[PDB]
């Protein structure tokens, strides 16, 4: 009988904690990669324009 | 857009270069040329002063 209620809120404290740490550990990833990605986007952009004014110069 | 428009100033400027190089260049032989003419000038005087009767 019990052991059943014991196993629920273990796992209860568990998954509460673990899937919302691992979602704000993601949260911080996601940032710091929109940071990398846009200068790398930026750095794309920037060697088009370098490139398209080596072409008037 | 800024850099685009430079094109025409950045022609003006290497153009404006290569002028500058040419202008003293044609100027310093104008200079020259009328220098050489005073050197003749001033031999032509030295022979003048040869003859007794204009120097007399």
């Amino acid at each position: 009988s019990q052991s059943q209620g014991i196993q629920q809120l273990l796992q209860a404290e568990k998954r509460a904690a673990e899937k919302v740490s691992e979602a704000r550990k993601r949260k911080n990833r996601r940032l710091k990669q929109a940071k990398e990605e846009a200068q790398a986007e930026i750095e794309q952009y920037r060697l088009q324009r370098e490139k398209e004014f080596k072409a008037k110069e | 857009e800024k850099k685009e428009k430079q094109i025409e100033q950045q022609k003006k400027i290497q153009m404006s270069n290569l002028m500058n190089q040419a202008r003293l260049k044609v100027l310093r032989a104008r200079d020259d040329l009328i220098t050489d003419l005073l050197n003749e000038a001033k031999q032509r005087l030295s022979k003048v002063v040869k003859d007794t009767t204009r120097y007399q």
